[PDB]
RNA sequence: UUGGCGGUACUUUAUAUCCAUCUAGAGGAGCCUGUUCUAUAAUCGAUAAACCCCGCUCUACCUCACCAUCUCUUGCUAAUUCAGCCUAUAUACCGCCAUCUUCAGCAAACCCUAAAAAGGUAUUAAAGUAAGCAAAAGAAUCAAACAUAAAAACGUUAGGUCAAGGUGUAGCCAAUGAAAUGGGAAGAAAUGGGCUACAUUUUCUUAUAAAAGAACAUUACUAUACCCUUUAUGAAACUAAAGGACUAAGGAGGAUUUAGU
């Protein structure tokens, strides 16, 4: 008994309505862009309502949407008993009908298997889902001790003696792993007018952009900007960050580079140079010395940028003096 | 019924807690794993409120030697504040609890670093008056 | 803390519209701009002009349909045009709107010198966003 | 910082990816193959594969570094190493073949063997018990102790040195005469020990 | 300026002060300034086609116009007639009754209990409160949190009654809760002819001792004040009770509850025992009058009657027929309850 | 039965932090700027943390609210015995905020209790439940992450602001209102913050931060002061900049304190 609204529950009369209208609502949004009604999808479908709709709010969830009812309404409100009141599982009361009847099933196969009586790792490289995603299959909330009983009740089903059936259902559960190989990503070998070899590559240091063209076969001749190095980088320290990828590889005198970098400083040029050479010369390494040079820091992009400045101190970290008390 | 049964003067305390636990942990009286520890105390400090009362002893080098002797001093610390109350040196005891001191180790460390150094040459809304009315 | 056009909570008995419920760090991220004219854009003039002209507009129109207003109005300005969009909520007789529709439209098309047009559109009562 | 903990510092050792696969211990061999489903934080500027790089001589630089400007440090720190070297080979043209044996022209290996004489063993730390600030000896660890030497030395020669003297020339005096045990630097270090010594009774106030 | 200028909302929010430092820790009244204008109505007194007239009138299609001076001040002193009538109105309200005093909440009722969950109304039952506490206690929200406690009982007047304590920050939300648990408690209440309890019953629930004694038609209910409400909404007509030790509303509302409850009706007594209860009313004489006979089978080993009987009796029921003057304050003059 | 604070000083805890470690500063000199004090015919407000380059992303006139002196009386508006009011109370408020604070709580409606002043957890589960607000998530910094921004409920400080504006109550209407002219001064003073220098990792010059040639202690370094010229803005130079000399002190700054992962 308060003012805010009772709670809004959708019945299984309001999506089948609902499913009605967004069934004509197709038939309308495919007439006003000149589409063919029967082919016409949910992909046409998003695309067309950005169009009649031209929304650049930055968060996705607030634009304007024309999708299915089974996608925006809730799937768990769903009836779940007869017109006579008698629920249709038999399980209803638990008020965890779906995850208590999955525990049902995985329990009586535990038995079965330890009644009736190999390397068990059938599968490899996959997870047991989350619960976010379990609760997606059962459709129903689960607490995190009820996500841990299922998993030590499936845990105790492999290491049983299991026939291809309990396979197919442990797989039901398991969840390919991601492969994200960190493995550098080789550019291609082009050819020039005179028939040499060469790749290319970018690099960014700060707010130096560099972009480098590597010869397969040279005496070692850099050329920053159409301008020599040592003419360009006076510094020492500046010509040795663009020593570190060849002297690396013992490559040096091997190649000719022609680079041509825009912004930064001195500094920030030079590292941005070394990127760009490091990722056009893995077109001429081997497999095993790519990854030596990614595990010394050749071929990772350095992520450290500044910072702003912030309002009311006099900078990025540094305060305002404490004035004394 | 057994089952709900069951400045100068800090100086003065620190020292003479100190003298009576040190004698406590040098027999079996509290128990045989406490004697065999053979734990020595670096100083007790009182708090000045008097609620609890440390015990600093003197830790050693390997970690799971310094573990057990925790736990089972630990333990036995409220067991220890019964024999002080019982054997009447005190007569209120706080809450004893037991705190490790690894200078020890370092003062050794100095000794042997020292050595080595060189040193060179020398009421309206409450009643119903408002609802009666309507 | 911060004060600024934020409907703060009560007890779960306020009805706040989704205008009102979305607080400033949100605008052009969940709830767009009441206003959109030219005005503030890289290298463009009269936004002075433009947003005096606003607040007059909006306090013209409280004004003119005192009470009748679900909640704040949408102005749209098109080449010369000005387009005032509100949701008035169903109190007042029909043919009265089409009198201050007359109205407010001649009259503010000689203040401005402009063309002004009045799109409204009735709801049976204000929409509720959440109860907050 | 922009990288996430799961970034590793990088391993920029030229020899050590081209060994053969045999001569690497187990432990190393497991970090290599780990290290290939990893992030690896880039290689800084002033890390690099040259077989002149010392870590020792790159750190020294950092501490005479003043806002930021680097390539003044680095020449003065390459203007000293040549004061020495010149300075060595003087001596070494004007001393007999006797003498010429001990002379060391190694201008790396006097700085090193320099900052290693000036290094103190022990420490003391300020500390106030009873209203009074007492210190006591501490053992200090090999960082601390590196950084002592360092910091001692970049000390002497910017304040106490002649004022048209320059730090190139006031440097390499004072490496060189500390690579012999004799420089004001190893006195610093002689005057810490023995402060500890007089205070070696009074460690006991130490709660850290 | 024009441009200065705020709504009444605003206006009212800083006026009234309602939201302040000195409001939460320690009068002006809201008023609605839109009440009673009438759109296109102004003090000029303009008669506009369509918005404050009829656009048509007989047929004719009507123009701009302006009421006369004196047409005008008719208008605008009806309309001040109108606001006054409205803080007339305002002041008036209806009256509702009080209960056992005129700043108590005993004894008043509020109306029956909300709808159940399938549209179970329940018209036919009253709602009465007998205790109503304001305590404080001692929580961080207002360092010393206020709480309303509401003791209420319930019944249809045909047998059927109940209780319930309610509790909350507000005195409303303590009368709704306590009002919809007393429905969901109801002891079922036997009546000897619908009008009285079946025999004397003596009980002590905790230290509130009760003495009920069954009475004739036309006795009325002499009892204490929260027992004459209870009895209302149980249905009793005529009984007579006694309250001593302490007067604790609680334990005298459960006190009641247990001994109304397990009182033992005649038809019960007639089948524990076997044998006919018979009644014997001085204003019918000797005639036997036969209330319950057993079920099952009539015994015939006829009731022991003992030559003196070993009960034990009340020195304040036996004090009276023993001739002992009474106190100046019994059997006094009252009105009908 | 609760709530509290007492000496919660005890165990873990903070993370550019309480001490320690590290770097550059402040504390000394010269100035720039705020405040207090003195003081003036001459604003106001802020004024421990959470004031002190604060309202001001800005005072030569204007701005202006201050003071002296002279003048106006239906005195901005369609109308109004009305206009106007920076007049008192931020201890009547709206509005917009500081603070604890990127702290973790605030919790309505139901249900249960041998009556409840209150409480309501056990997962190999024992009375709690299904929804909100904040957090999280999301979005922004235009791949990805991280980081930074933004966000941060309820209370705490009757915290700040009637002088952004609006407004309750009280006060002034030939004056507490309106306008014009000219002033709103200073320091043998204290203190907060900033700026520059004290130099050799320096000074000047050309390049450019590479390199080179000179200077390098009595004025060498070193005046964003005073003073002297020219110039820009303006009606007004009292302002700012650029030269010119004049050049004084300062030789790296006591206890102590600020910021930075
Ligand atoms: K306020
Ligand atoms: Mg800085
Ligand atoms: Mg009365
Ligand atoms: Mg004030
Ligand atoms: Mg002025
Ligand atoms: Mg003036
Ligand atoms: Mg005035
Ligand atoms: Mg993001
Ligand atoms: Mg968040
Ligand atoms: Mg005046
Ligand atoms: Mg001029």
């Amino acid at each position: 008994n308060v003012q805010a609204s009772r709670q809004e529950s959708y019945t299984e009369d309001f999506i089948k309505k609902q499913i009605e209208e967004f069934n004509i609502g197709k038939r309308h949004l495919a007439n006003m862009m000149g589409e063919d009604p029967e082919t016409f999808a949910e992909e046409d479908i998003d695309r067309a309502i950005a169009y009649l709709f031209p929304s650049g709010l930055f968060e996705k969830r607030a634009r304007p949407m024309m999708k299915h009812p089974e996608h925006i309404f809730p799937k768990q409100r769903a009836t779940q008993w007869g017109e006579d009141g008698r629920p249709f599982h038999f399980l209803f009361y638990t008020g965890k009908q779906s995850y208590y009847s999955l525990m049902h099933d995985v329990y009586g196969k535990v038995m079965q298997l330890e009644k009736h009586r190999a390397e068990s790792r059938d599968l490899i490289g996959s997870r047991w889902l989350i619960k976010e995603e379990l609760e997606e299959m059962l459709v129903e909330k689960l607490s995190d001790e009820d996500y841990a009983q299922f998993i030590r009740l499936l845990e105790k089903l492999l290491t049983l003696p299991c026939g291809p059936a309990e396979e197919e259902f442990v797989q039901r559960f398991r969840r390919s792993v991601t492969i994200q190989s960190k493995k550098q990503l080789i550019e291609p070998v082009q050819y020039d007018e005179q028939g040499m070899a060469f790749s290319t590559s970018e690099g960014r240091r700060k707010s130096a952009t560099a972009q480098a063209v590597v010869y397969e076969h040279g005496s070692g001749k850099i050329h920053v900007n159409g301008v020599d190095y040592l003419i360009y980088f006076p510094i020492t320290q500046d010509r040795e960050q663009l020593m570190f990828p060849f002297h690396f590889l013992d490559r040096l005198e091997r190649h000719d580079v022609t680079c041509t970098v825009s912004g930064g400083g001195r500094s920030a040029q030079a590292g941005a140079i070394r990127l760009a050479m490091a990722r056009a010369l893995c077109s001429f390494v081997t497999e095993d010395e790519v990854e030596w040079m990614r595990q010394a820091g050749l071929l990772t992009p350095d992520p450290r940028i500044r910072e702003r400045k912030k309002p009311g101190q006099e900078g990025a970290r540094r305060k305002f003096t404490w004035k004394k008390r | 019924n057994l089952l709900k049964k069951f400045s100068i003067r800090l100086r003065v305390l620190n020292g003479l807690l100190y003298k009576s636990l040190t004698e406590l942990l040098c027999t079996p009286q509290v128990s045989q794993e406490v004697y065999d520890l053979n734990v020595e105390l670096s100083k007790v400090s009182v708090t000045s409120d008097f609620s609890a009362c440390r015990v600093y002893w003197k830790t050693g080098v390997s970690a799971e030697q310094n573990k057990h002797t925790e736990s089972v001093l630990q333990r036995s610390a409220a067991y220890m504040r019964h024999l002080l109350i019982s054997q009447q040196t005190l007569r209120n005891v706080p809450p004893i609890v037991f705190v490790q001191d690894k200078r020890d180790l370092v003062l050794a460390e100095v000794d042997r670093l020292l050595a080595e150094a060189d040193f060179g040459p020398p009421h309206r809304d409450a009643s119903p008056r408002s609802f009666l009315l309507g | 803390k911060n004060r600024a056009a934020r409907v703060r909570v009560a007890k779960g008995n306020k009805p706040v519209s989704y205008e009102e419920a979305h607080a400033p760090h949100y605008i052009a991220h969940r709830k767009g701009w009441l206003s959109l004219h030219t005005g503030n854009l890289d290298g463009e003039d009269h936004a002075a002009e433009r947003t005096l002209e606003d607040v007059f507009l909006r306090k013209f129109m409280m004004g003119t349909f005192p009470g009748c207003l679900a909640d704040q109005i949408v102005l749209k300005r098109r080449a010369n045009q000005v387009d005032i969009c509100a949701l008035v909520l169903r109190q007042l007789p029909a043919h009265k709107f089409y009198f201050l529709v007359g109205y407010s439209e001649t009259l503010l098309s000689h203040f401005y010198k402009c063309p002004v047009r009045l799109h409204l559109q009735t709801v049976p009562s204000k929409v509720v966003y959440k109860y907050i | 910082s922009r990288y996430a903990p799961e970034f590793r510092e990088p391993l920029i050792d030229k020899e050590y990816y081209r060994k053969p696969v045999a001569e690497l211990t187990e432990e190393e061999k497991y970090d290599q193959e780990l290290k290939k489903t990893q992030f690896i934080k880039a290689a800084a500027a002033t890390e690099t594969s040259s077989v002149f790089a010392d870590p020792v001589i790159s750190k020294f630089t950092n501490m005479m570094m003043k806002g930021g400007n680097k390539v003044l440090a680095r020449s003065l720190m390459a203007q000293t190493l040549e004061a020495v070297k010149r300075k060595q080979f003087e001596k070494y043209r004007a001393a007999s073949a006797e003498e010429q044996a001990t002379i060391e022209r190694n201008p790396y290996r006097i700085f090193h063997e320099a900052l290693k004489n000036c290094e103190p063993v022990i420490g003391l730390v300020p500390i106030l018990k009873g209203g009074h600030f007492y210190q006591v000896p501490v053992p200090l660890a090999d960082r601390r102790r590196r950084f002592l030497a360092m910091k001692w030395m970049i000390t002497e020669c910017r304040e106490n040195k002649p004022r048209r003297t320059l730090m190139p020339e006031k440097l390499s005096h004072e490496l060189l005469e500390a690579f012999h045990n004799r420089g004001p630097v190893i006195k610093r270090k002689h005057n810490m020990h023995k402060m500890a010594e007089a205070n070696r009774a009074l460690a006991h106030y130490r709660w850290w | 300026s024009f441009f200065t200028k705020l709504t009444a909302e605003e206006l009212w929010k800083g006026a009234l002060a309602e939201t302040g430092a000195g409001a939460r820790k320690g009068k002006k009244k809201r008023k609605d300034l839109n009440r009673g204008q009438i759109i296109g109505e102004g003090r000029s007194g303009f008669l506009w086609p369509g918005l404050n007239v009829p656009l048509i009138k007989s047929g004719v299609v009507q123009n701009i116009g302006q009421r006369s001076k004196e047409e005008q001040q008719k208008v605008e002193a009806t309309m001040v007639e109108q606001r006054e009538e409205w803080d007339r109105k305002r002041k008036i309200k209806v009256k509702r009754e009080r209960g056992w005093s005129g700043n108590t909440w005993g004894g008043v009722s509020i109306g029956p209990p909300d709808p159940g969950p399938n549209g179970e109304t329940y018209e036919d039952f009253d709602t009465r409160i007998l205790e109503v506490r304001n305590v404080f206690n001692m929580t961080a929200k207002e360092g010393r949190k206020k709480s309303v406690r509401v003791l209420v009982a319930v019944g249809n007047g045909n047998g059927a009654a109940g209780f319930a304590i309610g509790k909350a920050a507000d005195r409303g939300d303590a009368f709704r809760k306590a009002k919809n648990r007393a429905i969901h408690y109801l002891h079922y209440i036997e009546r000897y002819e619908g009008h009285t309890i079946f025999h004397d019953i003596s009980l002590r629930f905790k230290r509130t001792q009760i003495r009920m004694k069954k009475q004739p038609r036309g006795y009325g209910l002499r009892c204490h004040r929260a027992i004459i409400t209870i009895c209302r909404l149980i249905g009793i007509k005529d009984m007579y009770a006694r309250v001593t030790g302490s007067m604790n509303m609680l334990n005298l509302t459960r006190g009641l509850f247990h001994g109304l409850a397990r009182q033992e009706t005649h038809q019960h007594l007639a089948d524990k025992k076997g044998l006919h209860v018979v009644e014997f009313r001085e204003e019918c004489g000797p005639l036997p009058i036969v209330v319950a006979s057993p079920h099952g089978a009539l015994s015939k080993e006829p009731e022991p009657e003992p030559e003196v009987p070993d009960t034990k009796l009340d020195w304040q029921d036996v004090k009276a027929m023993q001739g002992l003057k009474r106190s100046v304050w019994f059997n006094l003059k009252r009105p009908a309850t």
